[PDB]
């Protein structure tokens, strides 16, 4: 007999609510950052909207 | 779900059968972090992998 | 009729971007931030073709 766990989960149709260690930083405005919100790996200018 | 899920705790455990994800890079699952986890737990026998 | 046979071809144009191609997903950033540098080669190649 072997423990058995199928890690199944569903990803991008919530809000997060499962994640890890990763440490936050400080929200940077109307720079050309390269920003990592809610996962998605974007890269701009973050405007005010 | 609602709390901090580390997969390098999940790794340091060498006693793994089969080790792999269909989803997304096993070497990145401390990396993407998810919305709703659901673990199918299991023990069944060790050939019905 | 010009006018709008341009605007016709360049949206196409446009809607082929979201267009999955076979894929995992449309969406470049995500398939970097998922896949392995030698695993993520066959969804791109599908998306590039």
């Amino acid at each position: 007999p072997y423990r058995v766990v199928v890690l199944s989960f569903e990803l991008l149709h919530a809000p997060a609510t499962v994640c890890g260690p990763k440490k936050s930083t400080n929200l940077v405005k109307n720079k050309c950052v390269n920003f990592n919100f809610n996962g998605l790996t974007g890269t701009g200018v973050l405007t005010e909207s | 779900s609602n709390c901090v899920a580390d997969y390098s705790v999940l790794y340091n455990s060498a006693s793994f059968s089969t080790f792999k994800c269909y989803g997304v890079s096993p070497t990145k699952l401390n990396d993407l972090c998810f919305t709703n986890v659901y673990a199918d737990s299991f023990v069944i026998r060790g050939d019905e992998v | 009729d010009v006018v709008n046979q341009n605007a016709q071809a360049l949206n196409t144009l446009v809607k082929q971007l979201s267009s999955n191609f076979g894929a995992i997903s449309s969406v470049l950033n995500d398939i970097l931030s998922r896949l392995d540098p030698p695993e993520a080669e066959v969804q791109i190649d599908r998306l590039i073709t």
